[PDB]
């Protein structure tokens, strides 16, 4: 279901839209584009990162413990 | 005289949007054009011609079905509007051309 014309009620709001033609496709690319990648990031890295690292270091221990393992000195 | 008479600075034309979207209004009132030439240009007589053929529709025309321009048939008949009235809005080098309609808020999609 859903159709346009029986979704929901709004009242009071302007759109002010621009033909396709008649602007850039990539405004602002580097200049706007760059900071918002990094500001974005900066959002999110506390938050994805530090469960990623904690594998990262599990797996290179992991890694060591079981080489070195399969060695031996005495007895 | 003299100093201090400015003529007409030419005037952009630009294509784009502006909705207001208010639900509490029972009819929907739409407006679309594309630039049309000025009062000077010798064929605003072609276009109103074709203008014509499209013609205008109201609800209380008589004869629904049976109307010539094709939108006013369709518009009649399947009752996709109250209204609607071709244009052709002259300025000094420019203009509007096109159509306004008022209907339904579920027949604005058929209409267009």
């Amino acid at each position: 279901g859903r159709q346009f014309g029986h979704l929901t009620r709004v009242r009071h709001v302007i759109t002010y839209s621009l033909s396709p033609f008649e602007q850039r496709a990539f405004p602002h690319y580097f200049s706007k584009g760059i900071p918002n990648v990094l500001r974005r990031t900066r959002a999110c890295i506390l938050r994805v990162a530090p469960p990623f690292v904690a594998f990262y270091l599990v797996y290179t221990w992991g890694t060591q413990e079981f080489e070195k393992s399969k060695r031996k000195n005495p007895a | 005289d003299e100093d201090a008479v400015p003529t007409l600075s030419p005037c952009r034309f630009t294509g784009s949007q502006i909705c207001h979207r208010e639900d509490g209004l029972p009819l929907a009132h739409v407006a679309i054009a594309v630039e049309g030439p000025g009062w000077a240009h010798p064929d605003n007589v072609a276009l109103q011609v074709a203008n014509a053929i499209i013609g205008h529709y109201d609800c209380t025309y008589g004869g629904g079905a049976h109307l010539s321009s094709p939108l006013a048939s369709i518009a009649a008949t399947n009752k996709l509007c109250q209204s609607f009235q071709t244009f052709n809005i002259c300025y000094a080098d420019t203009g509007l051309l096109g159509a306004h309609f008022v209907c339904d808020h579920m027949s604005i999609d058929d209409m267009m």
